[PDB]
């Protein structure tokens, strides 16, 4: 039983500070040295930082060294990395892991939850909810949410009565700084003029809701 | 520095299968040599270290061996909750900890035609001054499917992106979506829109087509 | 009770006596799923919920784990891990009429599957159609609830049928219900294997004077050994005495 | 979500609740009394009256008051006491075998009264306050000065 | 160390009643459920009939319930299986299986070697023996004993002096009620006129004995 | 009712395999599956209940896994006693024991043409008014030999029925005899009887075929 709780991540933009905080229980923390490792999103692990057991020692790999700093309070039992002068390059899920010392070699015990930072030079938006028809063997339909950031951006179908057939694309950062998703549903060809089909979009960071119909299109 | 070539990068296999990945590095590493794995989402769990110690709690299906540059992990028995990302990492240079490419475990099936499907740009992202073609590719398995642009019989290439979403639960296939995205003045300077579409299940390419203005 | 308003009964805290599912061979259908009605009279549980209601016969088989229809998805839904049992019997005698017995509903249209142990009783105009309804009934806008149609005439798949859901639960808290125990005639005078309330021994049963208090249940020594107990069924006092023992 | 039901100044009426192992065990003892300022002195046994097999994890409680009386709390710790049976097994008196030193003295002889004499109850140990360490102050330190600032090379 | 014997099988016609009895010894026959489980010729196992170790609850699957009865003695430790109105699908072995009751369910412990039951409305026949010829690299000679009922029929050849290369067919249950089956053996072509081929065929139940002549084809 | 699909139907491998069957149910059951075993002509034998849980009195080898809806039964070592047919039975339902569809387990070997020889009726049999034709698949492995009936290059289904051997103690393989039963007038409607057999180990179908009264 050994927990780790990572906390204060964010969206920051470039060149700015910020500072992740690690709560460690159920085990002697000041007994055993920390590392930071971070997950760029897609992307496979990558070490960051370690710091001994007393605080005392801190050593960087060379992709964050002179610009990331790592501390550690044990009379909180609380691990400190404070990553100034962010770039876009930093945008990862950060993660607070045991050493364990079992070896002269560094390994990683246990994993906690980590927090999620953002580096991006744009504002909150809101999301752009288009329609995608279908035409005439079943049909398929969906919705178009474009141009919103940051993420997550939560999509329904008939305010969650339509859930079988119902696939949900992960988003894409395109090039315009944004996020686009794509959301579409199968259904019978047969039951398209009957059956109304509505997309309901939530951006909560933005905090714009829209219910956008789908109908096929007319020609 | 130190580059670990993890392979396959994506192998299919069924439940029970005696499932090995291979883990090769530049230079050679003692018994430095670790696995981790990764469920979809969920936070890499450790597996194994030293390359030949299992870690507490683990099922004991997985087995490391191997020493200097090429090492292994074996799974006698493959289980459903076994379907994940595995990473092979190395510890030898301790101030350069390095990761493996990863070799994702797909749930072994026969092949499956995708479903081709071709959706022009809406009037209204016209009216904006965007123009993006859907191409989308349904219950199709492996995901290894060649999807390629054609406009006026002329090949497209980095005009769009894909993306593919993971196996499905309930038939294990699946989706792609190629949006290729140009602007307006770029999309009536040209007649014919297609989409081919290249699968294993595929006895011949299918091409899906479209001509701009004609419904 | 009508399904959708399927009534709920409790038992605990009281003898289950499960002869009456022995004798009683007039039910129809009759499955058990988790447990075996053979080993459940003497096996405890921490309760038991018995849900009884009323459908038609081609209905029955739909009241179970892994089951689908307008009754197992609407009315009443069970969880794919029940451990219970199902017991259906027909009602036709009782449950018709010449004219029609119309008291039992169901409900016909919802906008979701119940989820398990679900009582849904609200009777909201259904929308069937794009056009949202008001409260009010008419094109698209149906009554949720349809009567059954029950008559001395009615086919077999048609008649009414009572069913009734045994769930037994079994928490992490002291079991209130048990099967009965069977006991024996008791012996005094005579070296017997004695066994009260689970205090087992071997002794003598003989009449005492002692007086216990009224809710002490045995006695003791200075060694802390068995010394008196008290009959459970009848409140009299019986010394216990070691069988006689020596040498020869 | 219910798991159980059941249904059945001049008085001091004295409770003790209790829960052991799920067990809910209530025990109740009425007596009559003529003091209003104070608990009354005197010794009183306390007989069950429920055993609640509720199995409920309880860290907290209130009273309810009938609105239009004060009452006392207090909390229970694992002490060893001598109690007396009398003849018609009904508890007359209790020791505390930790009040004060006759009250051991007493629970050591099992006995209410102590013969005049000198008993050997208890047994005392001093238990350590602090830790000292101590190791040879290093004399001869390991060269790596003169490898990191070597004139040259 | 648990033994379970069956009795009582045997042939009887379309709605006629028959008795099995099984007995248990080297365990509490009264202190464990005992089922009844019927396994036809050619296909798997099926539950039929479970009784409790007090012998006061009966319960049956919906392929048998209110057409067979199921009781014990536990004085005799004997199980009692009373079939009335048996079927054409009553044909199977049956078997008495202890419980075990580790489980809150049934699951089967120990099983006894069962005894044959045949449900058939066709009387005892004599088996009609024909030859199989062969003509012209080894070759393969044989007989045919077609139309016997009930089983077994025992086919050796040259009284039992051939062994090797002789295959027996089981029997088929062909459209007419009987048994038809098959018996082959593949010799040297070499040794076709001088070594003598003859098939002897016994059947108890019908008391048949035929010894029939292979010889080769003439033409 | 609960369906349980065992698979594979039948599985070839050598002794010391590591061999896997799998077993699902329509519905989830909780742990309540079992695994029995039967040799030929002998009765069942339990092996496995719960699903977890090895029989007293049976190999350690044995070994039985899954939850939900599917189960798997390995022997991680296969052994010259472990040829037989394993069943697999749920419990959730008490009242609804159902036993699997059994999956055997064959001795595996190399790949043996088959000898087809067709005899045509007895002049006996012709006597009393039927008319039997025996095509005889001899020595092949694996079972799995398709055998068609042709009169007068018509395709006939139905008008036979065949009989498989079980796998030979000497040689491991495989024997089919196939009965074309008709009346005697249906016998002299035709010339041509020929027998067709279709086997993993011909390179192209055998047809083996005989003119009526020609001999
Ligand atoms: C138990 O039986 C005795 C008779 O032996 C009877 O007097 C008594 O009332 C019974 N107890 C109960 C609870 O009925
Ligand atoms: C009650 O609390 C104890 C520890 O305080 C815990 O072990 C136990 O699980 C709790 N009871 C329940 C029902 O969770
Ligand atoms: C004990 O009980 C008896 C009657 O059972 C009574 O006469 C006696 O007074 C009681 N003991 C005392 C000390 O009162």
């Amino acid at each position: 039983e050994v927990q780790l709780v990572e906390s204060g991540g964010g969206v920051v933009q470039p060149g700015r500070s910020l500072r992740l905080s690690c709560a460690a229980s159920a085990f002697t923390f000041s007994s055993y040295d920390m590392h930071w490792v971070r997950q760029a999103p897609g992307k496979g692990l990558e070490w960051v930082a370690v710091i001994s057991y007393d605080g005392s020692n801190k050593y960087y790999a060379d992709s964050v060294k002179g610009r990331f700093t790592i501390s550690r309070d044990n009379s909180k039992n609380t691990l400190y990395l404070q990553m100034n002068s962010l770039r876009a390059e930093d945008t990862a899920v950060y993660y607070c892991a045991k050493d364990g010392g079992k070896l002269w070699v560094y390994y990683f015990d246990y994993w906690g939850q980590g927090t999620l930072v953002t580096v991006s030079s744009a504002s909150t938006k809101g999301p752009s909810v288009f329609p995608l028809a279908p035409s005439s063997g079943t049909a398929a339909l969906g919705c178009l949410v474009k141009d919103y950031f940051p993420e997550p951006v939560t999509v329904s179908w008939n305010s969650g009565a339509l859930t079988s057939g119902v696939h949900t694309f992960p988003a894409v950062l395109q090039s315009s700084g944004l996020y686009s998703l794509s959301s579409v549903v199968t259904v019978p060809s047969s039951s398209l003029g009957t059956q109304t089909y509505i997309c309901n979009v939530n951006h909560k960071p933005s905090n714009t809701k829209v219910d956008k119909r789908v109908e096929p299109k007319s020609c | 520095d130190i580059q670990m070539t993890q392979s396959p990068s994506s192998l299919s296999a069924s439940v029970g299968d005696r499932v090995t990945i291979t883990c090769r590095a530049s230079q050679s590493i003692s018994s430095y040599l670790n696995w981790y794995q990764q469920k979809p989402g969920k936070a890499p769990k450790l597996l194994i270290y030293a390359a030949s110690s299992l870690q507490s709690g683990v099922p004991s299906r997985f087995s490391g061996s191997g020493s200097g540059t090429d090492f292994t992990l074996t799974i006698s028995s493959l289980q459903p909750e076994d379907f994940a990302t595995y990473y092979c990492q190395q510890s030898y240079s301790t101030l350069a900890l390095t990761f493996g490419g990863g070799t994702k475990v797909e749930i072994k099936r026969t092949v499956a035609a995708p479903s081709v499907f071709i959706f022009p740009p809406s009037d209204e992202q016209l009216k904006s001054g965007t123009a993006s073609v859907v191409c989308l590719l349904n219950n199709f398995y492996p995901r290894e499917a060649k999807v390629q642009w054609k406009v006026d019989n002329a090949l497209q290439s980095g005009n769009s992106q894909e993306s593919v979403t993971e196996q499905d639960s309930k038939d294990s296939t699946y989706s792609l979506s190629s949006t290729l995205t140009l602007s307006k003045a770029d999309y009536e300077k040209h007649k014919v829109y297609a989409c081919e579409v290249t699968h294993q299940g595929l006895s011949s390419p299918v091409t899906k087509s479209f001509n701009r203005g004609e419904c | 009770a009508s399904v959708y308003a399927w009534n709920r009964k409790r038992i605990s805290n009281c003898v289950a006596d499960y002869s009456v599912l022995y004798n009683s061979a007039s039910f129809s259908t009759f499955k058990c799923y988790g447990v075996s009605p053979t080993k459940l009279n003497d096996l405890c549980f921490t309760n038991v919920y018995a849900d009884s209601f009323v459908i038609r016969g081609d209905e029955v088989r739909q009241i179970a784990p892994g089951q689908t229809g307008k009754i197992a998805d609407y009315n009443y839904k069970l969880p794919d891990d029940f451990t219970g049992c199902v017991i259906a019997w027909n009602s036709n005698n009782l449950d018709s009429k010449v004219g029609g017995n119309y008291n039992y509903l169901y409900r016909l249209f919802r906008k979701s599957n119940l989820k398990p142990f679900e009582r849904d009783i609200s009777t909201e105009i259904y929308q069937a159609g794009s056009t949202p309804c008001n409260g009010v009934e008419g094109f698209n806008c149906y009554f949720p609830l349809q009567s059954y149609g029950f008559q001395p005439t009615n086919g077999v798949g048609y008649q009414p049928y009572r069913v009734v859901v045994l769930s037994f639960e079994l928490l992490h808290a002291p079991a209130t219900v048990c099967g009965p125990k069977k006991s024996t005639n008791l012996v005094k005078n005579k070296c017997v294997n004695f066994n009260f309330n689970g205090l087992t021994g071997t002794g003598v049963l003989t009449e005492s004077n002692k007086k216990f208090l009224p809710f002490q249940q045995f006695g003791r020594d200075i060694a802390d050994t068995t010394d008196a107990v008290r009959d459970p069924q009848t409140l009299e006092i019986l010394d216990i005495t070691p069988c006689s023992f020596g040498g020869v | 979500n219910c798991t159980f039901e059941y249904v059945s100044f001049k008085n001091l009426r004295e409770f003790v609740f209790k829960n052991i192992d799920g067990y809910f065990k209530i025990y109740s003892k009425h007596t009559p009394i003529n003091l209003v300022r104070d608990l009354p002195q005197g010794f009183s046994a306390l007989e069950p009256l429920v055993d609640l097999p509720i199995g409920i994890n309880i860290t907290r409680f209130q009273t309810l008051l009938a609105l239009h009386a004060a009452y006392y709390v207090g909390y229970l710790q694992p002490r060893t006491f001598l109690l007396k049976y009398n003849e018609n097994g009904t508890i007359t008196d209790a020791v505390d075998c930790a009040l004060d030193p006759l009250s051991e003295t007493k629970c050591t002889l099992k006995s209410f009264t102590v013969e005049k004499g000198i008993y050997q109850t208890s047994n005392f140990r001093v238990q350590p306050t602090e830790s000292i360490v101590r190791f040879p102050n290093i004399t001869n330190l390991c060269p790596f000065g003169e490898v990191f600032n070597a004139t040259r090379f």
